[PDB]
């Protein structure tokens, strides 16, 4: 239904990562897509929703990029608490398979 | 006041128009409150809705603010966004600033008069609910005083 | 706003699964409240909703074997295979009849078979 | 049509009187329902109760009778009995025969109007339910007809 | 009218127990509402009821072990001994606010430990 | 809360059968006493209630009586259908107890 690339992605603290979801339809107001970071032990913190809009409390160098079907999380610097596991959520409209769907997830370490 | 109402944007269901400020005053009889729900909502979206928005107001209180495109995953519903207000008084006020060049479409909403369950939310024995208002009553024997709250044994 | 699970232990296979989550600040009747779940060491998997209005929806994998009931927030899963070990966690959707986003979760129940 | 009433046996709460036929109308206004529920119930119990009783009656139908002393072991609710018809009209009937030495007082009954769903118990896309009524809604594109039932595209 | 309970089976001492009954024909909210048990050979025993505004009530063995929740009509005990094997029975009252006899009975879920 | 006396009972087809039950408190409305016949792998029947009433189709041997606190089960006539075991069941006014109490029960056989 969605499907997150990579699944995995090793990067040193200062650099930008990219990380990719690509839906196989149409998302629910065309942007209803969740970005969230998850650590061990801990349940997911929600950073992005509708596609680009920074929840409060979430640093700028998280950012979000949105289309039709493909979308974009980007870390424009890396950080000593930016190495989790990273998650796009996609709802979907009524019809369209499950309303809501996880990524795979990303795993990011030094 | 009315028992329901509907309230839609200007020029619905076309794009609004730019440089805009309407308002308008909901009222309902007294012992009823309001239901305010939004079934079509399509704004230019903005931080803190601070370019094109619907403010909710009750009281020199504001109730809610929108703006942005959305509409409800819910097959049986089409409510998008809603209030629900105890007093039997509301604002609706729709800006919409310099430049609408994506043609956005405005809102759609409708209220009704709910009612309010005095006793749920006033008399010494017993409250009875009713549309509009409430009464007292008390067991055998007890009599109601002139104030209609308290009783008493005769 | 708070939400809190309860109902992890250990379950024998084929034996029913019962969960049950409390809110704290808000109404369950005003926002779409959603069942979650994340094998160790796996993703997270969405199980289903139950819309302000109250409308039960399912994941393929879960339509037949899965009841969400409101009332509390409580999941019940049917015949318990090792799949189902999991860390069971509830979510809140931003309004009443859509999702767009989970940003209010619990803690997660540890549920092992 | 009124809103909410009672209704109380003769002589209440004393005793009331022997070989006593009373009648009472209770209508409410169209769109609206009753809740008709009794708080108090000491009458001679008979079978069938065929010597004395209270007879709720619809439009040629029956849709109770009562007899007997009955009280609730409900510490949150003194109701004893209640009805909930989808009508605005209704009939309470009191028949009492030649004896009453035991001293029975008769009973203490309330009705409140009800608001009729119309939409969950009328329209073609979307029906919205108020206090009294029903309107219909249509999606953003089609707009109703004169009928105000079915909507169409433009 | 008709009441059909389900759940009954064999649970390990200290687990849970829940059972379930369905009615046919009437709705739960005008009657008040009855579990009943009975442990093998021994007589009926009263475990609670909630009336039909909505009202739980528990007898004096129960009232801190014991939930009684309708939707459905289900019992939920906890701590599980074995003299919690019975066969537990739903039952209907006569009236609302108050029982006076029970005339509409289920069939009886046998529950051993 | 109930005492229901006896525990037991025999006798022959057509002789009279008296069953008693003590409440030892005030039963709700005075008379909220309903009697049932249970036999073996059925739940139980009501027979009487409002601790006088026949429930439809109770025939008409079975009677009941009593006052606030003592009540009596009287079958006129033995029946091959009538030996099985019986239960008085009280309803107490709240702030009294349980709400509602069975009896220990009492079973008749030839
Ligand atoms: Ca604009
Ligand atoms: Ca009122
Ligand atoms: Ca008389
Ligand atoms: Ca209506």
């Amino acid at each position: 239904q969605m499907t997150q690339s990579p699944s995995s992605l090793s990067a040193s603290v200062g650099d930008r990562v990219t990380i990719t979801c690509q839906a196989h339809e149409i998302l629910h107001d065309k942007k209803n897509l969740a970005w969230y970071q998850q650590k061990p032990g801990q349940p997911p913190k929600l950073l992005i929703y509708s596609a680009s809009i920074l929840e409060s409390g979430v640093p700028s160098r998280f950012s979000g990029s949105g289309s039709g079907t493909d979308f974009t999380l980007t870390i424009s610097s890396l950080q000593p608490e930016d190495f989790a596991t990273y998650y796009c959520h996609g709802e979907f409209s009524h019809g369209s398979g499950d309303l809501n769907h996880f990524g795979q997830g990303t795993k990011v370490e030094i | 006041p009315t028992m329901y109402g509907e309230i839609l944007s200007p020029n619905y269901p076309q794009a609004y128009p730019s440089e805009v400020e309407k308002s308008w005053d909901i009222e309902v009889p007294e012992g009823y409150g309001i239901h305010l729900y939004f079934t079509h909502l399509d704004i230019e979206l903005s931080e803190n809705c601070a370019y094109d928005s619907v403010q909710i107001i009750s009281g020199d209180t504001e109730e809610g603010r929108l703006c942005g495109q959305r509409s409800s995953n819910n097959p049986h519903s089409p409510i998008v966004e809603e209030f629900q207000v105890p007093y039997n008084k509301l604002q609706v006020i729709f800006k919409s600033d310099f430049s609408n060049e994506e043609r956005f479409t405005g809102f759609a909403a409708y209220y009704v008069a709910t009612d309010i369950n005095e006793c749920t939310d006033p008399c010494s024995h017993f409250c009875n609910n009713f549309i509009g208002g409430y009464f007292c009553s008390c067991p055998p024997e007890y009599f109601l005083h002139d104030d209609m709250k308290n009783c008493g044994v005769n | 706003v708070q939400l809190v699970e309860s109902g992890g232990g250990v379950v024998q296979p084929g034996r029913s699964l019962r969960l049950s989550c409390a809110a704290s600040g808000f109404t369950f009747s005003a926002y779409a409240m959603n069942w979650i779940r994340q094998p160790p060491g796996k993703g997270l998997e969405w199980i289903g909703l139950i819309y302000g209005s109250g409308h039960e929806f399912y994941a393929s994998w879960a339509e037949e074997r899965v009841t969400i009931s409101v009332d509390q927030f409580s999941l019940k899963l049917s015949s318990v295979t090792a799949a189902d070990t999991a860390v069971y966690y509830c979510a809140r959707g931003r309004s009443k009849n859509y999702n767009s986003d989970f940003h209010l979760w619990g803690q997660g129940t540890l549920v092992t078979v």
